């Protein structure tokens, strides 16, 4: 039997599934460590690797990209977990090697591949403490070209009144996502700052792991793909909505939590986002 | 229980490993270049050490 991880329920993805919308024909690039395409609970539509020494994007030697992918789009069937957008066209854009790290140029090359291949949504469960002009240019170019770009905010917790949001999440064109638990409390590790946009479940999130496994991971990395998945659900119901409109729909229908420095606009609610008229619940 | 080591910035990667394993003997330590992009999952057992091109610590080590 299939299990629905609590986070998929918490963002109200099942309301879209019951309306008949599951992300069909929406192309989502998971820009990450690869995706294990052999997993029976995933279907990978395509991809490319930007890592010089790991040329197969369908081999995930870390595990992180496969876990993130399963939150976006684990298949709707009688096994494993259910994804947020289980009919999405999932693309493995490998920019991180086995050790979890990549050069800025590899991430930029991955973003450029996504734009050239007409991806509708990019998820980046990754980042670093400094930006670069070339990094900002790539994400701005993706957004100018119509792509919804979502990134994890970082797990740097608090530092007085300073922002601890990572790049590329910290750029205005990118939706930066923090982590809450099942009680809607911010995870203690979740980054904070005026750049924090929305929150999603990021504590004890069950998803797919390489070699036909499953497991619970923690992080803003786990929160980001709930929002990337939600963007795909929204586009599958409203295929003419622009990235601008998808982004506004998510921001404008969150359940508000605490102060925006710590919680941004609050927890996403994809049921409310995918209606025509938007308000917070 | 220590989770951040600001005193290790500017030290050798060797001394940082030694100190961190005294405070957290079961730590999974991974050395990475400063100025790379990394995964944003949270691992309470992990301490990443970000080094400059001389193999000195370039950023405050922390658990995660
Ligand atoms: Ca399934
Ligand atoms: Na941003």
């Amino acid at each position: 039997a299939q299990s629905v991880p609590y986070g998929v329920s918490q963002i109200k993805a099942p309301a879209l599934h019951s309306q008949g919308y599951t992300g069909s024909n929406v192309k989502v690039a998971v820009i990450d460590s690869g995706i294990d395409s052999s997993h029976p609970d995933l279907k990978v539509a395509g991809g490319a690797s930007m890592v010089p020494s790991e040329t197969n994007p369908f081999q995930d030697n870390n595990s992180h990209g496969t876990h993130v992918a399963g939150t976006v789009a684990a298949l709707n069937n009688s096994i494993g977990v259910l994804g947020v957008a289980p009919s999405a066209s999932l693309y493995a854009v490998k920019v991180l090697g086995a050790d979890g790290s990549g050069q800025y140029s590899w991430i930029i090359n991955g973003i450029e591949w996504a734009i050239a291949n007409n991806m509708d949504v990019i998820n980046m469960s990754l980042g670093g403490p400094s930006g670069s002009a070339a990094l900002k240019a790539a994400v701005d170019k993706a957004v100018a070209s119509g792509v919804v770009v979502v990134a994890a905010a970082g797990n740097e917790g608090t530092s007085g009144s300073s922002s601890t949001v990572g790049y590329p999440g910290k750029y205005p064109s990118v939706i930066a996502v923090g982590a809450v638990d099942s009680s809607n409390q911010r995870a203690s590790f979740s980054s904070v700052g005026p750049e924090l946009d929305v929150m999603a479940p990021g504590v004890s999130i069950q998803s797919t792991l390489p070699g036909n496994k499953y497991g619970a991971y923690n992080g803003t990395s786990m929160a980001s793909p709930h929002v990337a998945g939600a963007a795909a659900l929204i586009l599958s119901k409203h295929p003419n909505w622009t990235n601008t409109q998808v982004r506004s729909s998510l921001e404008n229908t969150t359940t508000k939590l605490g102060d925006s420095f710590y919680y941004g606009k609050g927890l996403i609610n994809v049921q409310a986002a995918a209606q025509h008229h938007h308000h917070h619940h | 229980m220590k989770t951040e080591w600001p005193e290790l910035v500017g030290k050798s990667v060797e001394e940082a490993k030694k100190v961190i394993l005294q405070d957290k003997p079961a730590a999974q330590i991974i050395v990475l270049p400063v100025g790379t992009i990394v995964t944003f999952e949270y691992r309470i057992d992990r301490v990443r050490l970000f080094v400059d091109r001389l193999d000195n610590i370039a950023q405050v080590p922390r658990v995660g």
